[PDB]
């Protein structure tokens, strides 16, 4: 039988109380989700760790045996409803019994632990029972307040799964994420070494009609030839074989610079005598084989080819030598020997002897005294390339398949392909620009493949957000579809999980090149909508002209500064250690240099925070009577109660966002920060653009708004004549806007991202404390226990690593500086050009025509609100460029001709405020025929 | 491609690029300053560029009186462009 | 090619996030910088036949 | 280590003997004797302007 | 094999440090080129030059 | 290297032979 185990087999990994963290450990846990045995005793086997259970009303399993004896004992050591589960790793017994396999969270205490010192690989149990066994796994375990296991992830299982433990978290917010890598694993091995067989000619020594007589033992050179030794293997009938310098299989693979084949025809009794440093009479005067020689000995009887049945007297071997012969050396000299006086001359005597006496051969002779021809192959090498080296028997190519493939002593792995190029005869690889293989000719059929990179990429998984859906998509970047083991190809990659849809919408999380995705109960992909079409009436005499408008309050937050921060490096790279400290002297520039940056990066902080708030020169307040024409500041102005002079739009922002390390304060507090909002407020508010040009002057601020308008091309009427709609479509875009930035968007995104961004940088910081950097250990104290002048290289290893991380750090936050002073440089235009004056840049301070704009104060940043004037409600209308009265052009000296289809009007551009035509606001210059579209009217 | 050297795709593509430098183009033909303060609105061409010169401290009786000289300048002016990048400076 | 190399690689462990991460940031910014630039236009106009 | 030991308000589990922050640095240990949470703070340390 | 990574880990440091260099100026023409759609191309600018 | 073919102009020469001899020359002649 098999059962699922549901989240089942966690077990708290150490003893460490780790509170409300969650941390990713690297073990042998129970894989979620897997198949686990059902039961019954039989033997089970326990390949690493086993997680056995036994759901029970009656105890009626009452042990383990494993091989240790658990039954209450330990042995092998002695020691002191139901779902017993029961870890065990080798010999820890981590464990937890719980009234009720069910589906449910249960971390295992490590209640027993045990110093065993044995191997475990069967158990059985002493008598339900569940057994499941235990993988290498990266699991991310969250702890709670109590410091106990409440949930875990495996970072296996799935795309969702691997996606949260990259981000470190249980929940996952909607977008893309480089979760891992794709690699194809190579399908076979093949191995290719050239055809021609360039065959040595042992053919003509090994066998041949007459060999070499002992005493003229022949040496052939043999070179420059492939040979096969294993060829002598295969028949196994050799007498001898004995190959005194390297084993006989061994020999193929072998390059050996030059082989010595030296063959004579030696008796049986004395085969033996040709080994290194044997001693006897054939191996002493004739051929000599050293203590050091090196190579195989092979012998074989021939009782028929060489003896003769009358007496084989051709071959003769020297009985008589004066000297004994040094190793591997011939004399073919007649000289008659003679140990003793009388001078014996060439002419042999009665100690002068032949020294070449006689073997004679015969068939009926015992085996030991017939003929046994013999090689004495002597592979050696020189300084020289050798050349002697036998070649591999090769294996098939394997083509548009992802292999590792080695040819001729070239090794990679790819997959092989037919390939256009024409190679010159000599070439044989082709390399690419960057010297990378990119073609190869075959030894044995010389044609030109190809070699190209097997399909690696990026996987991203596209994710609803864990609160709307676990369901997930998934795109492999670069990857055909072909090649990725419902499914759809673009140009960023394959994409399987989402279904393309024709119909066309806006981007959700964009996945690349035009197409992006969301989720409808499904995930839909799309090619992006760049927004709904809109053909203009384009007309040689047709106006539209705006008849009413609305006002906007809009808001932007750009960040003004970023965290102080200051470092001991003394503390961050030695911390408490004497003998480090001596050793970070040494750079000495190193640690000022970095104090100096990080110095610097503080004190431009407050002056990118002054040059934005202090713009005012004295500190401007408001009057007694809020009444300002019926415009309602309150949401803007100071209010008492709250934690400051915080206004309650300023309250909500700020409600809405070591060791070695520290934050310094920001000189201008919070307080005096909201003090210079509350003077930018309050002259603006009775004053206008006048406080920023010299003394702050008087207008009430009816009266400043309709110089406001004036600026955006409307005549003044438009305030006056509608001023309470105006107050109230400005009152109600500020209601709006506490109700938007309220939760509706990411609106604090942009300064949310500074804190982040710098927390995570400190985190890197802290952690690459932790890494060893190639030395014994992190921990500076354990590297100075475990050794001795020793010590000091490891400590200076993690010195250098340390100082690195400081480096990085150091740089990457004077780049993380630039961003913050361009951003406090607009911030600190936008104070200028639209809280003390109008202006008339496009889009520069609110998208519409600027009237004014508020300072309000969020965290690390200043969020400005522009009030802007939208026009609306537009009609069509006639246009003449002159209207031509009398023969003279009249041009209108500020104002555009229309018509309602019968009479002619002036009316101002942004508002539809028709009027009559007379020579105040028409300017005559011309004649009637030169100008073109001229219309026929009384002015 | 490479030795784990990608280049990710650009999200809009040449094509998506180029509509939107064409509605960018047509916003300011059809109606001028306008699509980018509120709702798009029309006047004629000839017209828009009366309001342009205006605009410079040159007076409107000056383009409607230069209108094919200026429409003429304006037009070898764009020829030119075209022959100084295809002759290549 | 070599898992040998793989296995001392992840004493460093934070230095292939970071890079990644910080290529990554690269990558949104230049589709940010392209969309500032020519999505200034809420909707598509299109020039008339004649 | 060298630091400050004060009493805890941490509830060690039974078998848990020490106790890590985030950042993984020893903030707590349960003293052997008596079996008691006792917290580990560095002493002081500090820039001087 | 250790000594291969520091370098081949610094070069891609480099390379990533170099790239965040770029990519700044770039931020910072790809802002002008917006201010310029923005007061030229949706405006007439009384800027100089 | 061998080419077969003092001219004005370019022609590389291919690698006719190797040869293993393993021995230093200092000195040339020719026939
Ligand atoms: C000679 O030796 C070669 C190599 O072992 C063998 O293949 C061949 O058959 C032999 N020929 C004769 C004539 O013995």
């Amino acid at each position: 039988s098999y059962t699922n185990s549901f989240t089942r087999g966690v077990y708290y990994p150490d003893k460490v109380f780790r509170s409300s963290v969650l941390h990713s450990t690297q073990d042998l846990f129970l894989p979620f989700f897997s198949n686990v045995t059902w039961f019954d005793n039989p033997v089970l086997p326990f390949n690493d760790g086993v997680y056995f259970a036994s759901t029970e009303k009656s105890n009626i399993i009452r042990g383990w045996i494993f091989g240790l004896l658990i039954v209450v004992v330990i042995k092998v050591y002695v020691s002191q409803k139901n779902l017993r589960e029961f870890v065990f790793k080798n010999f820890k017994i981590y464990s937890k019994h719980t009234p009720i396999l069910p589906q449910g969270f249960s971390a295992l205490e490590p209640l027993v632990d045990l110093p065993i010192g044995i191997n475990i690989t069967r158990f059985q149990t002493l008598l339900a029972y569940y057994v499941g066994y235990l993988q290498p796994r990266t699991f991310l375990l969250k702890y709670n307040e109590n410091g106990t296991i409440t949930d875990a992830v495996d970072c296996a299982l799935d795309p969702l799964s691997e996606t949260k433990c990259t981000l470190k978290s249980f929940t996952v917010e909607k977008g893309i994420y480089q979760t891992s890598n794709f690699r194809v694993q190579p399908t076979e091995s093949i191995v290719r070494f050239p055809n021609i067989t360039n065959l040595c000619p042992f053919d003509e020594v090994f066998n041949a009609t007459r060999f070499a007589s002992v005493y003229a033992w022949n040496r052939k050179r043999i070179s420059n030839c492939v040979a096969d030794y294993s060829v002598l293997y295969n028949f196994a009938p050799f007498f001898a074989f004995k190959c005194y310098g390297v084993s006989p299989t061994k020999l193929n693979d072998l390059c050996f610079t030059n082989v010595y084949a030296d063959s004579f025809v030696i008796r049986g009794n004395e085969v033996s005598q040709i080994a290194p440093g044997q001693t006897g009479n054939i191996a002493d005067y004739n051929y000599k084989l050293p203590d050091d020689f090196t190579g195989c000995v092979i012998a074989w009887n021939s009782n028929k080819l060489d003896s003769k049945v009358g007496g084989n007297y051709n071959y003769r071997y020297r009985l008589f030598r004066k000297s004994n012969l040094k190793p591997f050396e011939r004399d073919i000299s007649t000289e008659i020997y003679q140990a003793g006086n009388k001078p014996c001359n060439g002419v042999a005597g009665v100690n002068c002897y032949f020294p070449l006496q006689s073997y004679g051969f015969r068939p009926t002779y015992g085996v030991g005294h017939q003929p046994y021809r013999v090689v004495v192959l002597s592979f050696e090498l020189l300084h020289a390339p050798a050349t002697v080296c036998g070649p591999k028997k090769s294996t098939n190519l394997v083509k548009n398949k992802c292999v590792n493939f080695n040819f001729n002593g070239l090794t990679g792995t790819g997959v092989l392909t037919e390939s256009n190029k024409k190679f010159l005869p000599f070439q044989q690889f082709g390399r690419d620009i960057a010297d990378t293989t990119d073609a190869v000719r075959d030894p044995q059929t010389l044609e030109i493949l190809d070699i190209t990179p097997c399909s690696f990429g990026g996987v991203s998984v596209i994710t609803p957000g864990t609160n709307t859906s676990n369901q997930v998509a998934v795109l492999y970047q670069g990857v055909n579809c072909t090649e990725v083991p419902n499914v759809f190809q673009t140009r960023a990659g394959c994409l399987i999980g989402a279904e393309y849809v024709n119909n066309s919408y806006e981007c959700d999380i964009p996945i690349g090149a035009g197409i992006c995705a969301s989720y409808q109960q499904s995930i839909i992909a799309y090619t992006m909508s760049l927004g709904a079409e809109n053909s203009v009436a384009y007309s040689n005499n047709s106006i539209a002209i705006p008849t009413n408008f609305t006002i906007s309050v809009t808001t932007e937050i750009l960040p003004v500064s970023m965290t102080k921060t200051s470092v001991d490096c003394t503390m961050y790279i030695c911390g408490d250690s004497t003998e480090c400290s001596n050793l970070l002297l040494q750079y000495g520039s190193f640690c000022t240099q970095l104090k100096r940056a990080l110095t610097g990066i503080a004190v431009e902080q407050d002056k990118n925070t002054q040059e934005v708030f202090a713009q005012v020169k004295q500190i401007y307040k408001t009057p007694p009577i809020k009444y300002f024409g019926g415009f309602n500041f309150s949401q803007i102005l100071p209010d008492p109660s709250k934690p400051s002079k915080r206004s309650p739009i300023e309250d909500l922002l700020f409600n809405k966002v070591f060791n070695g390390l520290t934050v310094l304060p920001p000189l201008l507090t919070d307080e005096m920060i909201a003090q210079y909002t509350s003077a930018l407020l309050a002259g603006t508010i009775t004053s206008g653009w006048t406080f920023g040009a010299g003394p702050a002057l008087q207008i009430p601020f009816p009266m400043q708004m309709a110089y406001r308008f004036n600026g955006i091309g409307v005549t003044q009427n438009v305030l006056y004549e509608n001023q309470k709609l105006i107050a109230n479509q400005f009152n109600s875009a500020i209601g709006k806007i506490q109700d938007s930035l309220s939760s509706t968007p990411s609106a604090l995104g942009k300064l949310q991202d500074v804190v982040n961004h710098n927390a995570q940088a400190l985190n890197t910081l802290v952690k690459q404390l932790s890494s060893k950097f190639g030395a014994i250990s992190s921990v500076l104290n354990d590297i100075l226990s475990r050794l001795d002048p020793e010590a000091e290289v490891q400590i200076d290893r993690l010195i250098t690593g340390r100082l690195q991380s400081l480096q990085t750090y150091v740089t990457q936050q004077l780049i993380r500086a630039a961003e913050i002073r361009a951003s406090a440089n607009l911030a600190a235009t936008k104070m200028s050009e639209c809280v003390l004056g109008q202006s008339k840049r496009v889009d520069f301070c609110g998208k519409g025509y600027h009237l004014m704009s508020f300072p309000q104060s969020a965290p690390h940043g200043v969020v400005f609100l522009h009030v802007t004037y939208v026009p609306a409600q537009e009609k069509n209308f006639t246009t003449a460029p002159a209207i031509c009265h009398d023969g003279k052009a009249h041009f209108p000296r500020e104002g555009v001709f229309v018509s309602n289809g019968t009479h002619w009007f002036v009316t101002q551009r942004n508002f539809y405020e028709p009027q009559i035509i007379t020579t105040d606001n028409t300017f005559v210059s011309g004649n009637c025929d030169v100008v073109i579209g001229i219309v026929n009217n009384t002015v | 491609k490479f030795n784990g050297l990608t280049v990710l795709p650009p999200l809009l593509t040449d094509e998506m690029i180029a509509q939107y430098t064409s509605a960018l183009l047509a916003g300011t033909i059809t109606s001028g300053w306008t699509f980018g303060a509120g709702p798009a609105l029309q006047i004629p061409f000839p017209m828009q560029m009366a309001y342009r010169f205006n605009g410079i401290g040159v007076t409107q009786n000056v383009l409607y009186e230069n209108q094919k000289l200026i429409a003429n300048q304006f037009n070898s002016a764009i020829g030119k462009i075209q022959d100084s990048l295809s002759s290549t400076p």
